[PDB]
């Protein structure tokens, strides 16, 4: 869209309806007359617009009202309520901006934030923007968490997040005007290169891809239309569905073949019966002819019976010759029909070994984008986030994505190398026990009103636990952690002195020998101006290539590259780096997925903060002490940076509503 | 409501390929049995038919008779009358044959005959004897 509707879309909000959220804070309005709803909606949209049009500077309630015109700038309580709500829930004045009103002299409430992930950093900035006291606790020596950026010399390369998945309603749009990120598009053309190093011919590439896309739709159809979502007592993965689909495709191909050769035999047996008739005619014909000779032997003059005989037999014989000629017309029709069926046979196989291999690369790309084997994804639910997809070209951050976390952390109180080991929350407050990662013995204690836990799901999943919760997290929460999926993906950075690949092609694929190894080094990116090639590991393979040494991995990499561009065109790499995210103790994996037997609904369970039992028995229901944010908490944008960011902003908002109250709700 | 075009996904089929650990490889084997056994049956009938086609070698050219072109004449000769009566005896009521034997009397002329002389040639008696065969 464009105009004010353009702001509403660009802020992931319907321009023409009030959200569930807004209903909660403005239940007067949304239960009220339509006319006033549209005033509200315009105000919201309009204010959004203003912020968006210049997100480098705070948007004050005064500057907001000043830009409005009547009727809309009449009810200035309404304008105030709106502007505050937007401020609060991070729709405006979020990220990095020149504050107009310097920060409150005195802070109120105290919040300890576990992890300076993007979620962490986002929340922190908001709360401290709100004036609350915030301190962040980061086990790693640097901010960013899963936003890691390799730098050496002029080589720059993300081993973590790399891509902004569209700017259309993506908050990172806003951030990108606040921070100068060298955003650069990705040309989506990806040429394949078989096992041997031969480019796949366009014929095949197109055929296989289409078959892939068709197979996916197939699964989706199995899911919704046939309700094949539970097999045996267990749920069905995307993987099983695809197998069942493909089994049914090979089944069909044989069924085709069967009924085609069954046509041929049913025809062939007609022809057989026709030939027996034709032979038994030819026999009565020989015999009649003989009799007709023997009756013309008798020489004129002959009596009349003798004459009858000749004429009789002459007629009987020309009848049979007529009949036989019409059988031989029939014979010709069948014999040509059979030559046509022989000529037009159904396809021999569903897919060849070369086809299936290419289809496997397309599955490995799916396994990479979800970060897990398709045998783990939920059939029904894996794709659920696809509806909220942004619009626009996907992009890379050319100067490294770390520029973002780094910039977010400016002005915050972040304790590096401090490994949270225990979270204690009680009716009256919380204490967080950390250690120093350098020195396990040296111990820290932090007391606060509330704890915001951005600990990656991998961590929350750890058994036995890296972090202890006192008291334990409720079964409803532990089951969410258990049911949900945490995946893995890995990157190999290859830094070369000179460019030997196609400078106009961002990415190209390598096709694996087997099904087992389809993911292994299946894809290469050339996004960086500098001579850097990234090789991606995925699927089952990622999990195993963590156990193989870097020298070996870079080997296998160069092997593939030489095979595609030739032994004398591929140098040694000047610098090499290999991720292992499932190894990393502070991530314990790469990002989340929707495991089979899991629902989008679990991502909500994860965000649900926790309220302790009361200190004194029979005392009032206390405030909710523990809060969660991060990539695995936002149902509509999981496994993303923007997702995390959004989740941070969301808890900041919820926390301040709790601890500084909501003026807007009146 | 509809599988993508050229994907085939029957309710019944799904249950068939899913019901066991390898009810899937079972089904796809027994289709390779059916397939190879039908291809065998094709071989037998190709061979059988090729033998029968070599028995008909030469067509029926040796046994065919050139064609008599005679013009349908209204006069019965006594020759032709006698031919007729015997033709009846042997052919019953088949007029096309009786016309073809006599070789110069249309099918109508034959029916006519049948009634004209029925009395004098007991075409009754002749025809009930034809029926005896
Ligand atoms: C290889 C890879 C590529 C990716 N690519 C993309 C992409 O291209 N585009 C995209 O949109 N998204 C991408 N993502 C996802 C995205 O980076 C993350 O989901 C996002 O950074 C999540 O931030 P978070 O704040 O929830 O978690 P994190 O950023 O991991 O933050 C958690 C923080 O907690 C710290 N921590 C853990 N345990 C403790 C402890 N005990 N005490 C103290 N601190 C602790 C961690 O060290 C970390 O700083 C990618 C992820 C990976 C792994
Ligand atoms: C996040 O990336 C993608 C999402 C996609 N979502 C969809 N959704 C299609 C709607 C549902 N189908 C089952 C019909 N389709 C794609 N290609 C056809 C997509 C293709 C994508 O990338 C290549
Ligand atoms: C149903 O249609 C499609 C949906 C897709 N959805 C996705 N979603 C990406 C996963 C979303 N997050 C878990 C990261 N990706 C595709 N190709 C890489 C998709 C591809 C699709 O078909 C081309
Ligand atoms: C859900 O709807 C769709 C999503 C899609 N997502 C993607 N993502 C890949 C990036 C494409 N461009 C945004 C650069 N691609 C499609 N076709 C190439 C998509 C096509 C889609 O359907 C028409």
């Amino acid at each position: 869209p464009s105009g004010v509707e353009g702001a509403a879309f660009q802020s992931r909000l319907p321009h023409d309806r009030m959200t569930s959220q807004e209903a909660a804070c403005f239940p007067d309005i949304i239960s009220g007359p339509q006319q006033t709803q549209k005033v509200f909606l315009f105000i919201r949209n309009r204010t959004l617009q203003l912020w968006l049009d210049n997100p480098k500077i705070q948007l004050t309630f005064e500057a907001t009202l000043q830009q409005l015109e009547a009727p809309y700038n009449s009810d200035t309580v309404l304008v105030h309520r709106v502007h505050s709500y937007l401020e609060r829930h991070g729709l405006i004045n979020f990220g990095i901006y020149k504050r107009i009103k310097p920060l409150p002299t005195k802070k109120t409430g105290k919040v300890i934030i576990i992890g300076s992930g993007v979620s962490g950093l986002a929340a922190a900035r908001q709360l401290q923007s709100f004036g609350m006291d915030v301190t962040l606790l980061e086990a790693r020596d640097r901010v960013g968490g899963r936003v890691a950026t390799f730098r050496k010399g002029n080589y720059v390369a993300d081993l973590g997040a790399m891509v902004v998945t569209g700017l259309g309603g993506n908050p990172m749009a806003v951030v990108s005007k606040q921070v100068n990120m060298e955003l650069a598009k990705i040309k989506q053309k990806c040429p394949l290169y078989e096992a041997n190093g031969q480019a796949v011919p366009k014929e095949k590439d197109e055929m296989v891809e289409q078959e892939f896309n068709r197979l996916l739709e197939a699964t989706s159809y199995l899911s919704h239309q046939l309700d094949f979502n539970v097999l045996n007592n267990k749920p069905v993965s995307l993987g099983q569905a695809l197998e069942v689909v493909i089994q049914l495709q090979e089944k069909h191909v044989k069924d085709e073949q069967i009924e085609h050769w069954k046509k041929i035999v049913k025809t062939q047996e007609e022809l057989k019966e026709l030939l027996n008739k034709m032979v038994n005619l030819k026999e009565k014909i020989k015999e009649l002819h003989q009799q007709y000779k023997e009756a013309s032997e008798v020489k004129p003059p002959r009596d009349i019976t003798a004459e009858f005989l000749v004429k009789s037999k002459h007629r009987d014989l020309t009848a049979l010759c007529k009949e036989y000629d019409e059988l031989a017309e029939t014979q010709g029709k069948l014999e040509e029909k059979l030559q046509e069926l022989e000529a037009n046979p159904p396809s021999d196989v569903y897919l060849s070994s070369r086809d299936r291999q290419i289809l496997d690369w397309h599955f490995a790309n799916l396994e990479f984008a979800n970060a897990t084997p398709l045998s783990t994804l939920s059939l029904k639910h894996w794709d659920q986030d696809d509806d909220f997809e942004f619009t626009g070209s996907h992009l890379t951050v050319r100067n490294g994505y770390s520029c973002v976390p780094v910039a977010l952390a400016e002005g915050l109180d972040i304790k590096l190398n401090t490994a949270v080991r225990q979270v204690r929350y009680t009716a009256s407050g919380c204490e967080v026990i950390a250690v120093n990662t350098r020195s396990t013995s040296q111990t820290f204690i932090y007391k606060c009103d509330a704890v915001l836990c951005t600990l990656p799901l991998g961590v929350l999943k750890q058994q036995p636990p890296a972090v202890q919760f006192v008291p334990p997290l409720p079964e409803w929460k532990t089951s969410a952690v258990q049911r949900m999926g945490f995946g893995n993906l890995n990157k190999v950075v290859l830094c070369f002195d000179r460019v030997f690949w196609d400078p106009s092609v961002n990415l190209f694929g390598h096709v694996g020998s087997t099904t087992a190894s389809r993911g292994e080094l299946f894809l290469f990116w050339n996004l960086y101006k500098a001579p850097i090639l990234l090789a991606l590991v995925a699927g089952e393979a990622a999990g195993i290539m963590e156990n193989i040494s870097d020298d070996v991995i870079v080997g296998r990499c160069l092997a593939i590259l030489k095979g595609i561009f030739g032994s004398s065109a591929v140098p040694q790499p000047k610098e090499t780096v290999v991720s292992r995210w499932r190894a990393d103790p502070w991530a314990r994996g790469s990002y989340s997925y929707v495991a089979a037997g899991s629902s989008g609904n679990d991502y909500d369970l994860m965000a649900q903060p926790i309220t302790p039992g009361p200190s004194i028995p029979g005392a009032p229901q206390p405030i909710p002490r523990l809060f969660f944010a991060g990539e695995h908490t936002i149902r509509n944008y999981p496994a993303t940076v923007h997702g995390a960011l959004l989740s941070g902003l969301r808890e900041a908002g919820r926390i301040a509503d709790q601890f500084l109250g909501a003026m807007y709700t009146l | 409501r509809k599988p993508p075009k050229g994907m085939f996904l029957s309710q019944e089929d799904v249950e068939a390929v899913s019901a066991n650990a390898t009810a899937a490889t079972t089904v796809l084997r027994q289709l390779d049995m059916e397939l190879v056994s039908v291809k065998r049956q094709i071989q037998n009938i190709k061979q059988t038919n090729s033998a029968l086609k070599e028995k008909l070698d030469g067509g029926i050219e040796p046994y065919r008779l050139p064609e008599v072109i005679q013009k349908c004449n209204a006069r019965w000769t006594t020759e032709e009358q006698l031919l007729a009566v015997q033709a009846i005896r042997k052919y019953g009521r088949d007029f096309q044959a009786i016309s073809d034997v006599i070789g110069n009397k249309s099918v109508v002329q034959v029916k006519n005959f049948f009634v004209n002389y029925r009395r004098r040639f007991n075409i009754d008696e002749v025809l009930q004897e034809w029926e005896a065969e």
